[PDB]
Formats: C-alpha cells, structure tokens, sequence
RNA sequence: GUUAAUGUAGCUUAAAUUAUCAAAGCAAGGCACUGAAAAUGCCUAGAUGAGCCUCACAGCUCCAUUAACACCA
RNA sequence: UUAAUUUAUUAAUGCAAACACCUGCAUUAAAAAUUUCGGUUGGGGCGACCUCGGAGCAGAACCCAACCUCCGAGCAGUACAUGCUAAGACUUCACCAGUCAAAGCGAACCUCAAUUGAUCCA
RNA sequence: GCCUGUUUACCAAAAACAUCACCUCUAGCAUCACCAGUAUUAGAGGCACCGCCUGCCCAGUGACACAUGUUUAACGGCCGCGGUACCCUAACCGUGCAAAGGUAGCAUAAUCACUUGUUCCUUAAAUAGGGACCUGUAUGAAUGGCUCCACGAGGGUUCAGCUG
C-alpha cells in the first residue's frame, strides 16, 4: 500500500531522510530542513527503500 | 460470422470431455457415448482416449459434418480453482 | 580366508577333475552371490571350446569320431567324447549326435559355401544364410563363448564386407569376423525348457538354496518393459 | 419413512461391564448398556463410546431399527433403505457391464487401424 | 567464563563484553541502547533521541561485567585526546 | 458426540459490495423453409429467520448435507 | 522418510589436464552419514493456544490469576523543523525495552488504546 | 496353509517363512564369486502345486525411453449427486468428477462398526458349528480370486465310544 522512499537533498548534499508516500502517486519533492546548510532546501526522492 | 460465440467458460481441467460440452452446453453423458462410437475427433484424427489434454488451437469435433470448439486463451487469473476460464469457439458448421 | 580356487590344472585331460563348490562365497570368505550351496558332488569334464584346433605336428582340417554322448553335470547341454588322430577331448554335442558319427572340423573359407552337416565345425565364411549355428567365437581363435547352452541355436543373418553377422538366442545381432569358427546345428538336450523340478528337494540337489523370506516391495524396475532390441554389437 | 418411536418407559436398562477390549479401564467400567424392550424380545447392548451419554443415546438409536422390524416387518424404513441402497448395486454392476462391453469395441478397433 | 585457563591458568575475559561496554575507571559501565539504529522510520524524534544516548549500567550489571573482565580492563588509561577522560573521576559524591 | 465444510434461476460455474452468460423455454429478427449468427426479455427470498451498518459479502438464530477425531493404560 | 544438513564415498556424465586410465573441478544419481522430533495443559494425546491493547472479575492509590468472561490490534491519515539539544520525573512489579518533559538553539505567526521484533550478521 | 520342510536356543511351531509351479526385471560375457558357466544360461524379485481364471486404469510417483511416449504379474487406484422404477416395481432420464470408476468370482468371512445380521439344519435349550440369502458403503482377481485331491502336535464343530 505504502512505500518508504529516501529523499536526497539538493544543496548541502549527502543529507538523506526517509519518508513514506503512496505507491501510486508520483515521486516526492518536499521543502525540508537541511541541517548541513542550516536552511530549508528542496528535497527530491531518489530510491524506494522498502515497499512496506 | 460463420459461427463464433461461447467465450469465457471456466472448465475444471483441460480434457476432451470438458473442453467439449462446456462449449456445446450439454453434459459429459452423451459425450462419453460420442467417444465410444467413432466420433469425437481431434484435429482431423481420432481421439480413442477421452482424457487427451487440449492446448491452444486444438479443434474439437463430434460429427453430428462437424462442429468445432477451437481454443485460444490461458487466461491467467484464478476463478476459485476452476482456474481455466478460457475462451473457446463454437460451431455447427460443415467440413469437407 | 585361505581360498585357493580349484581351477588349478593347467593341462587338458579327458578325465573328470574333482571340483569344489564355492558356497556363493568370495576369496575373502564373504558371500557375493546368494542362494548357492551344497548340492550333489560333481566332477568337472574339461570341454574344448576351441573346436577346430590341430594337434601337435599336424595342421589343416580333420575328421573326428564321436565315442560317447554323455550327461554333463556342469552344464545343461550334454557333452560328446570325440576322438581324432591320437587325442581325445570333450566337446559339446549337437541336437542329434550319436556315437559313430564322423564330425568335420575345417579351416576352409571357400569360393562357395558348404552344405554342412549337423554337428561339424566351419568358419562362418563357409556357411549359407539362415542356417543355425552354435558355439560361436567372437574372435578368430578365441574359443566358444556364445550359443553353447542347451537347445540354443542362432541363425546366420548375412555376410558383409569381410564379416559375418549372427543372431544370438536373445534375438540380438552380433557381428563378428568371417573366419571365426562356429559349428552348425543346435546344441543338444532340447526340452531342457520342458522340465519339471517337481519338489523343493530337486532344487537343492542342484545346489540352489532357497530365497530369503524378506518381503521386498517391488519398485519402479518391475513393469512390462517393452524396450527396443539393443543395437548390433560389433566385434570388428 | 420415519422410524416409529419408543416410550420413555418399559425399557429395562441394565448397566454391566460387558466385553472389555482394554487394559484396566474397561474391566472396571459399567459402560455397556443392556437397553431392553419389555414388550417384544429385543435386547440391545452398546460399547460404542467410553461414555454413557453417547452409549445410551446411540443404543436407543439402534433399538429403534430392530423393534421397527417387529411391528412393521420386511416392509419398513429399516429395509426400504436396504433394498433402495442395494438397488444401486444392480445399477452399478449392470452399468459397469455396458462400458466393459464398449471398451472392447474401442480396443479392437484400436490397433486394427492399419 | 573460564576461571582457570588451560595454558597459563589465569582468568579470561569474555570478549563479547569488551566489544560493547566501556568501563570508566570510577566503577561505572557505559553502554549503548538496543535498537539505536533499527527501524528509525517508525520511531519518533523523541524516541530516536533516547536511543542515541550513552547510558550507565545497574549495580548488578556492573558487577556482572566486572567478573567477566580481568584487571587489564580495570585500569588507568591516560590516553592522548580521550573523549571520556572527564568521566573516569567520580566528583562530588556523597555515596 | 464434537468441531469443519457446503448450499444459485428449470438446468452448470461465476461474481469477494453492486449479481452475470452459457444452455432450455417466449417468439419474432437474416433466410424459400430448418440450423446457427444475432437482437430481446426471461428465471436466482443468492438453502434460513432476525437486522449491527447498508450487505451471496459478515455472523449467529437455522434447516437438511458430507467429510473427519472421539485415544493410551 | 517427501525432517533439516551434507556428497567426503564409490558410480555415471561434463570441462580441464595429459598426449582410454590416472588427476583436479563441476553437475546428476544411488548409497549413506550426522542431528532433532517446542511449550502451556485440572495426566498425556486430540482440539485450541503462545506477542500487544481496552473493558469485567479487580466497586475507591497501585498491583492482582484463570484452557475466566467480552471486544479489538499486526494499520491508516496528515505533515515534511515527524530539526537539534536538555533540567526533572515516569515505568508494566527485575533487566531489556517503553513514556512525559520546562528551559535553551533554530524555526514558526502530529492524529489515533495497541498498530509490534533484541543481538550477531547481510 | 497345497504338500515334505523352516522359525523366535530360554514364554509364540503357527494361518508366518520357504516350496514345486507361474510371471516380471537385469545381463552379449572368459582366467578368484557368478564360472572353469554363456539367454533352454545367470542374477534380482513377486506370488504360491495343479484345475478354472487374473477385469478396467499410465493422471500422479517410479522405472524405461526422450518418436512427451512405453510400462501395472511396477508403486498404487478402481467415484458419486439428483431421482420416474408399484403382485416392491421398464429411468423409461438429467447430470457432477476422474487416469479409471470394482469385472468374473466369492460372501456377515481370521474382512471397521452395527454383530448375538436374517433364515433353515443341528441342541431339551446354541453369542458356538454348518448350509443358504446379502452392499460387503471397509469383499475382489499374482496385495492374486474361486473350486478341489492328499496332508497338518494348526483353529473351530460333531456322532459313537470311553473314562474320577
Ligand atoms: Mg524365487
Ligand atoms: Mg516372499
Ligand atoms: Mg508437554
Ligand atoms: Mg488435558
Ligand atoms: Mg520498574
Ligand atoms: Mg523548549
Ligand atoms: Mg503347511
Ligand atoms: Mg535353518
Ligand atoms: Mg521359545
Ligand atoms: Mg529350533
Ligand atoms: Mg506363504
Ligand atoms: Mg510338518
């Protein structure tokens, strides 16, 4: 039903965080707090870790 | 056009008894006497064994000169363990 | 163990050699074959299966003179004492062999065949097609190993480019050379198949112990195996 | 075709040990009923369970088949479904004839094909 | 554990203890929390903080790990640039 | 005895909500007339009785129905 | 044995190597080898059951059994600061786990009773 | 159970095992078993003389052949559901499922239960014995089926005798 994706940052790279989304609706793109640059950066998903 | 109907019957197991009458809707009871009377031919042959299996395109008979019951599907879901819901032809049309 | 095999005599004699039963047992004292043991005592009469062999300072074909046709304990066919020149030897009798027969053992592959009589030894090159043979060799000079059991015969099916073809009693074709010698006629003691052991005692007189009582379930090996006849075995 | 009933009375139920097909439990157990009919002479035993709550309620079910033959005879619901369910065995061995006759008509026509 | 060994006759250490626990010299045993890196997608940020904490042990847990190590691991270690050098002393205690 | 399964139009399976077409029976509709091919309708208390919502669905009240365990001393 | 683990073993095939046998490696056989045959249970088997939560028993701090009585759970939804740190407490009668949390930093102008799985390892 | 034989030495001698006979399978061959043998032979098995016979089934598992086939005297298996049959009698018709649906024979048997089946003989009286009938819903054909001759320290029944 749901999917545990990994969301890779764009600026201040290397910072990943895992969130959940539906299997069917499109890839995620979120505005999430990046502590590397201490800002809010766009985060774009890259993989699905597990189809829970 | 010539004769085509009778798609999507769930047969129980591929067999020249149930790929017969399911398609020419009768039972197994005349078919077993069609079997024992020279009839119930295969693809222009003679079936002397009424459990010979049936794949895609195997052209049934019974010679009423005939009425064929051609086959093409696999259809691959399951219909409560009569799984083989296969489409199948129907005829009453003559053959040389 | 201390098992020396009795087969130690290195010379041919007419005389009966005292044998030893094996018990079905090896030289290591253990059983290898079950169901053998303890029949009537027998003595061994040594059979010359190289049927055409010249004696010392002789060569070529010879005739032989049957002296007796005699029961043999060690085989199912009965044997023939034949004497030619100045030596005696045991050979195996053909179907209607009597004393006073003159049997020919020849070396001659000719231009034509031989209308060969019932008990006489010839090469398979010297023989018509369809005749019944016995005591076949598989090599020229080898000695008889094939059809020599009782009543058995084999037809000579065809001759090829330097080669004669047999049909064994098991209906299997065997291809040999044309110059290995085999006698005509079937072997003696027909109606060995038509025999009755009658009682369990006459089975144990022939040295045959009873089978085990262990009930064995039959497996996959036990159908009515309708197999192809095995392809021709060639000795060339 | 129901089986005609039997009264709550007139049934001399004795309780004995009976046959014992076991080690020590079945020598000392008065499990066998001897449920009798007082009118007719029909004596029924039961060691069908190791429990009288199914011995006695099944001993009653046997007795109402035996005393049924007494008050009806050979035309009873206890012989109707003996002659109706062995009626089929003449419809099973005659059925099996006509197909072992047509299994030689199709076996001799087999292999006499060329 | 092995109370007397077969070669020298000394006590042995259980090496499964040494690879998980840190003994401070004062007597305490620092450990990690079980599941601190497992299934963090279903844990809360308050619970994920609790799992990332170097946690002291019991009295009978510390007594258990003391019988399981030799006196080499109960020792003054004067390292170069230690992150737990400030924890070997047991300051201001009134028992 | 005890769980356990099962119930389909007149005839066979379906359908995991909403009920089908496949035969048979009403005829008419191509065809000179019969045969399909069509184009109809048609017949299921979904074997019960209550309604929890809104239910062949998800469960007892149920009726018949078949399998299977009721043992050791 | 159609339990798990093996194929050393002989026997076949295959590839190497040597210029068929011997050797090494693979597969497929048979023959075998080693090991186990959970627990609760109004005796054991059979049936059922095993972890978590809510209600009753257990009336009012806490706790409280049952092959005791009745309901559930093995998710979903919304965020995307569901960032980081840190006083003091709670705690399922131990441990492990599990809870709540002021302030502070950075920003802003979680819902739900349970909704679960340690270590080693990959 | 065909027979004579064999067996749990020290609780079972038997209906068990063997056994002639019958069939299936494997093997085309020499110098230590088989064998100084050679397919009418040898080895591995099943069943049990003879007489009369051994029905259907190759889907599975096996084995053999890769002509996806052959094979049951290989492992084994040989169903049911509805329902008109009337001196208790023509499914006389519809079907489901399977590889095939149990044929001949025999039969309450050493054959689940019911079970002391029903009935006749035998007995003063019979849960015993014997002859019949019969679904036997769990009979049945080399897991061999059924007759039958002799034989058995087998297991039941019995006439007459005879005896503490
Ligand atoms: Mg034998
Ligand atoms: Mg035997
Ligand atoms: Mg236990
Ligand atoms: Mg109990
Ligand atoms: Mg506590
Ligand atoms: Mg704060
Ligand atoms: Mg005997
Ligand atoms: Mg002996
Ligand atoms: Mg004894
Ligand atoms: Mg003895
Ligand atoms: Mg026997
Ligand atoms: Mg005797």
């Amino acid at each position: 039903k749901n999917i545990l994706v990994r969301m890779v940052s764009e600026a201040g790279t290397g910072f990943c965080f895992n969130t959940k989304r539906n299997r069917l609706r499109e890839k995620l793109t979120l505005l999430h707090y990046d502590p590397v640059v201490k800002q809010r950066v766009l985060f774009v998903e890259k993989k699905k870790i597990r189809s829970l | 056009v010539k004769n085509y109907k009778d798609l999507e019957k769930a047969v129980q197991s591929f067999r020249y008894d149930v790929v017969l009458k399911t398609g020419l809707d009768i039972g197994r009871n005349k078919v077993e006497d069609a079997f024992y009377k020279g009839e119930l031919r295969l693809n222009e042959e003679k079936l002397w064994k009424k459990s010979r299996t049936v794949k895609v395109g195997d052209t049934l008979d019974l010679l009423i000169t005939v009425m064929r019951i051609l086959l093409k599907k696999v259809f691959e879901e399951k219909t409560e363990s009569e799984k083989y819901r296969v489409v199948l032809r129907r005829w009453k049309s003559l053959k040389l | 163990a201390n098992f020396v095999s009795w087969k130690s005599r290195t010379k041919y004699t007419i005389t009966p050699v005292k044998m030893r039963k094996s018990g079905g047992r090896d030289h290591t004292g253990r059983i290898r074959v079950h169901g053998i043991g303890g029949g009537h005592k027998q003595r061994y009469r040594m059979i010359d299966f190289l049927r055409f062999r010249p004696e010392e300072t002789k060569s070529g074909p010879f005739e032989e003179k049957v002296i007796q046709v005699r029961y043999d304990p060690c085989r199912s066919a009965d044997i023939a004492l034949v004497a030619g020149g100045s030596r005696k030897r045991w050979i195996i009798a053909t179907e209607n062999m009597q004393a006073g027969d003159t049997i020919l053992n020849s070396n001659h592959i000719g231009r034509m065949a031989v209308a060969a009589r019932e008990g006489d030894a010839h090469p398979l090159g010297a023989l018509p097609v369809g005749t019944l043979i016995n005591n076949v060799e598989s090599e020229p000079g080898r000695g008889a190993q094939y059809i020599r059991a009782a009543g058995t015969c084999g037809v000579l099916l065809r001759k090829v480019n330097g080669t004669a073809i047999i049909q064994l009693p098991s209906k299997r074709q065997m291809q040999v050379l044309e110059t290995c010698v085999a006698t005509v006629g079937r072997v003696s003691n027909v109606d060995h198949n038509k025999r009755v052991i009658g009682k369990a005692g006459r089975n144990r007189w022939l040295g045959k112990r009873p089978n085990s009582g262990r009930w064995h379930r039959k497996g996959g090996w036990a159908g009515r195996k309708i197999r192809p006849l095995p392809p021709m075995k060639s000795y060339v | 075709p129901a089986l005609l009933s039997l009264d709550e009375n007139e049934l001399e139920e004795q309780f004995v040990k009976g046959h014992g097909p076991g080690g020590q439990a079945t020598n000392k157990t008065s499990n066998c009923v001897v449920l009798k009919h007082i009118p007719s002479g029909i004596v029924v035993k039961c060691h069908q369970t190791r429990s009288v709550d199914q011995n006695r309620k099944l001993a009653r079910k046997i007795l109402q088949e035996k005393v049924d033959v007494f008050y009806n005879g050979e035309n009873s619901p206890v012989h109707k479904e003996k002659r109706e369910a062995a009626k089929k065995k003449q419809e099973r061995k005659k059925r099996a004839k006509e197909t072992l006759e047509k299994k030689k008509l199709l076996k001799e026509l087999w292999e006499s094909s060329k | 554990l092995t109370y007397f060994s077969a070669r020298k006759g000394k006590r042995k250490t259980v090496k499964a203890v040494i690879d998980r626990f840190l003994r401070l010299h004062c007597g305490l045993w620092v450990r990690r929390k079980a599941g601190y890196k497992k299934k963090l997608w279903k844990k809360t940020p308050a619970r994920k903080k609790r799992l990332r904490e170097f946690v002291f042990c019991n009295k009978t847990q510390s007594k258990l790990l003391d019988k399981m190590t030799t006196s080499f691991w109960k020792r003054r270690n004067w390292y170069v640039d230690d992150p737990y050098q400030k924890y070997h002393d047991r300051t201001n205690l009134k028992v």
